[PDB]
């Protein structure tokens, strides 16, 4: 009922964000064809409302070193990340840096006229003995915006063919390998199907799926869907970053470089009650112990405001010319959602849903893997980059201004990896010729569904029960609850009900497809989040509150029976779900503990996580 | 117990063989809504009418979707504040003299090619170094980058020029060609004088007679109109 | 891995064929005085070179010379107001013209584009077009 | 020469000032100086006027010609019926003040 384009490119890419556009072009200037299918232009995707910056040991503020960047980032994602990802993110990070810098990048200047970098969230020196670090390279507070638009104008430059307002509907397999994408062309209303030897899956999270967030609507987690539609794995979806401060009301995010200028947060006796929960790093720790602090002085009866539901983030004590110069944006975003001048009085912000450290499990290549028997096998033509994907680089939580980071590392990592893998213009796989139709029968059921309940409603009551079944602290009985609850929302999606039945812009239609990519997205998160019994990063289950590693690492290794595999919890969550009957099925894989060489940079082992 | 605001809204459908522009009316509670039009909109699409189409992502005045045309005037509908005088009804057309592809959405094709014609890009012509070292730039030559680097290609400003109603073919409007102007003073940018050249026509450029209606309607407070008449001074100036 | 030429062209190629409306804009837009005090100097200049024109072309192909003309019109003994009529109407295009050209010429040198300045420049021309239309006019 | 475009818009400016300049010339110092001054910068500085208003709102390779060509012989006439003006009757100045004497 519907006609369709067939095209054929060497490879393409699924998204135009950071990861998106580095890979396009990436795969372009290595002499590649390739396509760049988005669902939005490129300059309205995620990346460019990101503001803090993107670390990398420069050392044009003091004297610094890539590996204490990789410990950073280690102890961050709480043992829970892949050490030979988070050896190669930090290693590249200076190269990847100076590589946007030189496409154009306008960074904040130093009076060597150097990167201005500024302290963030978990970064210190000497291997975290050596004091605060100063490695978030940024623009002003609107780096993902000056990230995202040199990015667009650079691609500009190669014969990258691109297809604007594409919405990807799901990927073709055979034999357990990718040959491409199908997709609807929002413009005209057209199937298309793109066949390539290669794919890339670069479209962002699924912070949607709760109802307050600091995503954009668009992040819908489709590439997420597009996965385990198709049979594979995501992986650690249960844990979700919640950042400090995210504006009160409209979800907003004020950046964390306002307390790496010198913002701290107080409570509704003016006392830095960071203080109080980290000694030594205070406003500065890790996002998951800052927003569960945060939490804390909430619930105990310390809240601020009229309903006594937040706390204040204190800028004013700043000189003035710091905030207009460092923190020109939030000033800007702080009046128009929330009044506020920050010069004057404080912000009104609380833990906000931020971040996916969860997605596709991919190795330090980018491409995708599936675990079968205890053996990681890649999945042949089928590669992720960007919040999409779970290097995992980040673990249990992720470390400010990593993001950034991961886009630009792993994104080009991708047409590294194909570079040397496959050559250009090699035979396209050649798909069956009724490759795709279940994902556009599935788009005419939802184009004139008339049921009971609509897109709208259906997507309320999933984010609603994500948002206080799976919110920072976790219990086992209310994450049952939610479970149960989300499973029934899912059966009652044969309910649903829609009123546009057109085709050309259908975003009645659209929205209800994203409904389906947020469901399945939301079911592994709480389903991971029931069956994880400990406390790791941002997963706080007040019921399991210790980690549980194959080791008690709080004492000596010497004289210590390791724990089994299936008996302890550091090992990443592999996620799957029957989309027919909506049931979730759950394994596990080890976390790679080791690097990329030992002698160049030691594996940190597991140890007692303080700030 | 509410507070009903009316939005006249503009509604066109290329699915229906014969339907004529029209406008619909919406009453909305102010009480159970934001203080933004957009969050009016996303209201009444979610709850009185889902095939009201409109482009929205950011929801914070930063990724530049959501413009279109707010009580006579372009604006970000997610940092448009709601008149809440319940009098008069608020006014929402698409941007103006643009083809609309459907109800609030215009077609941008246009506008991204012009951008993509003046290389908005760093270019040098030593590029045999690039993914080297830093570029070295001091913070004062950086400075004179604040006010043009945050342009989010909204189109609010170039679809209020009517110089840019009149040659949108080929008069590139005030956003490309302030972003035009933010690569001429690039300090690490070694090809200014050739971006010079290219606007040597009786149209690219000097369609431009200082209305002023792009800085007025800019919601990213910036000036493409002073960014104009930089690049006019430096035309007459600049030798081969 | 099309062009902006390209792209420009196949634009407007499928936008001329399509059914698509285009969205309106003279009938909707708001209207601010910059704006109306912009389109005025453009009528001004239009009116402005006209006059000269239709007074070349007098002087071409009328049979009699200027000061005969002057002469007609004093005998027929206009009253002051019907006079002073006449000066402000013919020396008010001319005196806003002249001022907001001032005031395209000091844009022209990159100054006052603050969108403060622009409402104050021009509120300045419009008091500066009273007050010489009203002194000359009385001369 | 490639930078015409530029040219032509510092020409505009630099008419735009002597025109303005002639305006105190003329009230100082009336005169066939000022006359075919003023017949030079009116009919020059009119004719790119006119020019502008056809280039912003004529379209169509056929009409902008015939509208550009209509320029000309405007032109052309009024520059030269404000010369005969001011060689044959008492001129651009002394019109204004027997005008003004009414
Ligand atoms: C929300 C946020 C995140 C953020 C930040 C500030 C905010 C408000 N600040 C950051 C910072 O200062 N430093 C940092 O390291 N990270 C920061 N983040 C997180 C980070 O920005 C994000 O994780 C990252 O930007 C995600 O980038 P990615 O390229 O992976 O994805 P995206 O930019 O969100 O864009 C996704 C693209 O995918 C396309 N898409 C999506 N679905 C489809 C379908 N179905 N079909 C086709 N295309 C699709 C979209 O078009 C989009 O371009
Ligand atoms: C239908 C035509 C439409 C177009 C009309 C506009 C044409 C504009 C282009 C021509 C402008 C030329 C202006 C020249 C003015 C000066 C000429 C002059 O000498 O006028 C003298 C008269 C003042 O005379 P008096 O008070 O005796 O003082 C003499 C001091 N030496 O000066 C005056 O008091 C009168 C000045 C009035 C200027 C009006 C210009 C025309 C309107
Ligand atoms: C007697 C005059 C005549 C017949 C005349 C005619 C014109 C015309 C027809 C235009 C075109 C307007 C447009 O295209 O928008 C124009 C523009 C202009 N005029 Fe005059 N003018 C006269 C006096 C003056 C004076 C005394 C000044 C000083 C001046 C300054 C300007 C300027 C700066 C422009 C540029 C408009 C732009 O930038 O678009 N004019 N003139
Ligand atoms: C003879 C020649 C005469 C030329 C002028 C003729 C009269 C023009 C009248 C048009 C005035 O139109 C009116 O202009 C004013 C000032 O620009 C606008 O006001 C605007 O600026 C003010 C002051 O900052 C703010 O309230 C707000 O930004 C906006 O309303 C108003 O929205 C518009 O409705
Ligand atoms: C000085 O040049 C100009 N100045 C103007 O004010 C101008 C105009 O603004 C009007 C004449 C155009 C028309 C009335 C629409 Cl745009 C109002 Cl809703 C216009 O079209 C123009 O030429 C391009
Ligand atoms: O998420 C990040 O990496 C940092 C971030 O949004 C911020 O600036 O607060
Ligand atoms: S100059 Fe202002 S109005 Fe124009 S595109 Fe940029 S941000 Fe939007
Ligand atoms: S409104 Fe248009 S005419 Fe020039 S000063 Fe702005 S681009
Ligand atoms: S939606 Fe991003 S700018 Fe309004
Ligand atoms: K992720």
């Amino acid at each position: 009922q519907y006609p369709v384009v067939d095209h054929e490119f060497d490879a393409v890419v699924v998204g135009a964000g950071g990861a998106g556009l580095r890979a396009a072009f990436g795969l372009s200037e290595a002499g590649f064809n390739t396509a760049c299918v988005t669902k939005l232009f490129p300059t309205r995707s995620h990346t460019v409302a990101a503001q803090g910056g993107i670390n990398a040991a420069l050392g044009n503020m003091e004297d610094d070193n890539w590996r204490w960047h990789f410990y950073d980032t280690v102890k961050g994602s709480d043992w829970l990340g892949d050490q030979d990802a988070i050896h190669y993110m930090t290693e590249q990070a200076p190269a990847a840096v100076i590589e946007l810098e030189n496409y154009g990048m306008p960074f904040s200047r130093t009076e060597e006229g150097k990167i201005y970098q500024r302290a963030f969230g978990g970064q210190s020196l000497q291997f975290g003995k050596g004091g605060q670090a100063h490695r978030c390279c940024c623009v002003a507070d609107r780096t993902g915006h000056s990230l995202l638009h040199t990015l667009y104008g650079r691609s500009l430059r190669y014969d990258t063919s691109y297809f604007v307002e594409y919405f990807a509907l799901d990927l073709l397999m055979e034999n357990g390998e990718c040959r491409g994408v199908i997709a609807l062309c929002i413009e005209d209303g057209t199937i298309h199907r793109f066949r390539a030897k290669n794919t890339v899956i670069a479209t962002g999270g699924y912070g949607r799926t709760y109802f307050s967030c600091t995503s954009a609507h668009t992040s819908t987690g489709d590439g997420t869907a597009m996965v385990t539609r198709a049979g594979l794995p995501c992986q650690d979806l249960e844990f979700v970053q919640f950042h400090p401060t995210g504006i009160y009301g409209a979800g907003c995010l004020i950046t964390e470089g306002c307390r790496g200028e010198g913002g701290i947060l107080i409570n509704s006796q003016g006392e830095r009650f960071m203080e109080r929960y980290a000694p030594v790093a205070k406003d500065l720790a890790s996002r998951d112990v800052v927003s569960r602090s945060m939490t804390i002085e909430i619930r105990e009866g310390r809240g601020c405001g009229p309903e006594k539901d937040h706390v204040y983030l204190q800028l004013h004590h700043l000189p003035p010319q710091q905030l207009a110069t460092r923190l020109p944006g939030i000033s800007e975003t702080a009046m128009i959602f929330a009044g506020v001048d920050v010069t004057k009085e404080p912000i009104p912000v609380l833990p906000t849903v931020h971040y996916n450290m969860g997605g596709i499990p991919t190795n330090y290549k980018g491409q995708v893997i599936t675990h079968v028997n205890g053996e990681d096998k890649v999945v042949p033509g089928l590669y992720a980059c960007g919040e999409a994907a779970s290097a995992s680089v980040h673990g249990a939580n992720r470390l400010g201004a990593n993001s950034l980071l991961d886009l630009v590392v792993f994104g080009r990592a991708c047409a590294l990896t194909i570079a040397e893998t496959c050559k250009p213009g090699e035979p396209v796989p050649s798909i069956k010729p009724n490759a795709g139709e279940e994902s556009v029968a599935n788009l005419d059921k939802l184009r004139f569904a008339d049921g009971t309940i609509r897109t709208s409603e259906a997507r309320l009551n999933m984010q609603k029960t994500m948002q206080s079944h799976a919110a920072v602290f976790r219990t086992g009985s209310i994450l049952q609850e939610g479970c149960e609850k989300l499973s029934q929302i899912y059966r009652d999606l044969a309910h649903l009900k829609t009123f546009d039945r057109g085709i050309v812009w259908n975003t009645d239609l659209v929205e209800t497809l994203e409904l389906q990519n947020l469901m399945l997205c939301a079911l592994q998160t709480i389903y991971g989040a029931e069956a994880r019994k400990e406390s790791r990063g941002a997963h706080a289950r007040e019921d399991y509150k210790l980690r549980i590693d194959e080791f008690d690492y709080s004492k000596p290794l010497q004289g210590q029976q390791k724990r089994p595999f299936e008996e302890h919890w550091r090992k990443h969550t592999l996620s799957y779900v029957d989309v027919k009957s909506g049931k979730v099925t759950l394994k596990y894989r080890p976390v790679i503990d080791r690097t990329l060489n030992e002698e160049d940079c030691s594996s940190v082992p597991p140890a007692i996580r303080s700030y | 117990t509410s507070r009903i605001k009316k939005f006249s809204i503009y509604r066109w459908d290329p699915d229906k063989p014969g339907d004529k522009p029209r406008m619909q009316t919406y009453e909305v509670d102010l009480n159970k809504c934001g203080p933004m039009v957009l969050d009016a909109l996303i209201k009444i699409k979610n709850e009185l009418d889902s095939t009201l189409t409109f482009r929205r992502s950011c929801r914070e005045g930063i990724c530049g979707s959501c413009a279109m045309n707010i009580a006579g005037g372009n604006t970000l509908a997610c940092t448009k504040k709601i008149d809440p005088d319940l009098s008069k009804t608020t006014k929402i057309y698409p941007l103006p003299h643009m083809y609309v592809v459907k109800d609030l959405v215009p077609d941008l094709s246009n506008f991204y090619a012009q951008y993509k014609s003046i290389e908005p890009y760093l270019k040098k012509k030593d590029e045999s170094k690039q993914g080297k070292e830093q570029y070295l730039q001091s913070i004062e030559d950086r400075q004179k980058l604040d006010g043009l680097y945050e342009c989010i290609l909204c189109a609010c400003c170039s679809t209020s020029c009517p110089s840019y109603w009149w040659n949108g073919d080929k008069y590139l409007g005030p956003a490309v060609l302030m972003q035009a102007y933010r690569w001429m003073i690039d300090s690490r940018d070694d090809y200014t004088e050739e971006r010079l050249a290219q606007l040597q026509d009786p149209f690219s450029l000097y369609r431009c007679h200082t209305i002023m209606n792009c800085t007025r309607t800019c919601p990213k407070g910036l000036n493409p109109g002073k960014a104009i008449a930089e690049i006019k001074k430096m035309m007459a100036t600049y030798k081969e | 891995a099309t062009t902006a030429k390209e792209e420009m062209a196949r634009f407007w190629e499928k936008n001329t064929k399509s059914s698509r409306p285009l969205s309106p804009h003279i009938s909707i837009y708001k209207w601010s005085l910059p704006m109306a005090m912009s389109i005025t100097h453009r009528g001004t200049g239009v009116a402005l070179s006209l006059g000269v024109s239709l007074f070349s072309l007098a002087a071409l192909l009328l049979p009699e010379q200027f000061p005969h003309y002057v002469a007609v019109v004093k005998s027929l003994s206009l009253s002051p107001a019907l006079i002073y009529s006449a000066k402000f109407a013919l020396v008010f295009p001319l005196s806003y013209h002249t001022w907001n050209g001032i005031r395209h010429l000091v844009w022209d040198m990159g100054k006052g584009f603050k969108l403060s300045q622009v409402e104050q420049s021009g509120v300045v021309v419009l008091i500066l077009t009273l007050l010489s239309s009203a002194a000359i006019a009385a001369m | 020469s490639s930078k015409a475009a530029s040219l032509h818009w510092t020409s505009e400016r630099a008419v735009s000032a002597l025109l303005l300049g002639l305006l105190p010339a003329a009230y100082l110092y009336p005169g066939p100086a000022v006359d075919y001054s003023l017949a030079a910068a009116l009919t020059l500085h009119g004719h790119w006027g006119l020019g502008q208003v056809i280039t912003d709102y004529v379209h169509g390779d056929t009409p902008i010609k015939v509208a550009n060509t209509g320029l000309y012989v405007l032109s052309a006439i009024t520059f030269t019926g404000l010369c005969y003006f001011n060689y044959y009757d008492v001129g651009i100045c002394k019109a204004v003040a027997m005008l003004w004497s009414i």
